[PDB]
C-alpha cells in the first residue's frame, strides 16, 4: 500500500 | 482468453465502469478516478480522503490538461501502480 | 481483491512466467517475448514466425540498450496491446 499522490513515472 | 488477455479486457473495463457514471462518458473526472482507486485499488493506494490528493494524482495523470483521465492516460496510471506493487518481487 | 488488482496481479505473472525461463529471471530475452506472445497473446496478435519480426519488437520495447525486455517495458507494452483492443471498442 502507498499514497496515490506519491505516483509518479 | 489467456490470463493475459482477460486481464487487459478487465482493465478496460473497470475503466467502462467508473468513466461513464458522470460527464464526458468516455473520460474520467476527479470524482470517478477517486471512486474507482477508493473500491477497486484499496490493497495498492491508501484510501483517498482528501480532495488534494485527487487533484495531485489527475495533475500527474493529465499530460494533455483538459482535467480528466482518457483510457491510454488510465493505462499510464496502471502501469505506475503495477510497477510499484512488482518490486515486491524485484 | 478487486478484478483490477487482480488484473495487475495476472500481468505480474504472466511476465514471470516467461522471464524465468532463461538467463535473467526479471527480464524477457527475445525468445522469451517471441514465446509470449505467441501463446498469451494469441488472440490480440499476429503469430511472430520470423526472427525480423521478433527484433522490431524488441527494438520497440527495449529502452536501455541491453536488447531485453525488463517490466516496465512489458508495462509500455501492455498499455501498447490494451489501447489497441480499446481502440476496438470505441462503438
Ligand atoms: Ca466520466
Ligand atoms: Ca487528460
Ligand atoms: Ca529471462
Ligand atoms: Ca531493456
Amino acid at each position: 500500500r502507498t499514497e496515490a499522490w506519491k505516483v509518479l513515472s | 482468453m489467456s490470463e493475459l488477455e482477460k486481464a487487459m479486457v478487465a482493465l478496460i473495463d473497470v475503466f467502462h465502469q467508473y468513466s461513464g457514471r458522470e460527464g464526458d462518458k468516455h473520460k474520467l473526472k476527479k470524482s470517478e478516478l477517486k471512486e474507482l482507486i477508493n473500491n477497486e485499488l484499496s490493497h495498492f493506494l491508501e484510501e483517498i480522503k482528501e480532495q488534494e490528493v485527487v487533484d495531485k494524482v489527475m495533475e500527474t495523470l493529465d499530460n494533455d490538461g483538459d482535467g480528466e483521465c482518457d483510457f491510454q492516460e488510465f493505462m499510464a496510471f496502471v502501469a505506475m501502480v503495477t510497477t510499484a506493487c512488482h518490486e515486491f518481487f524485484e
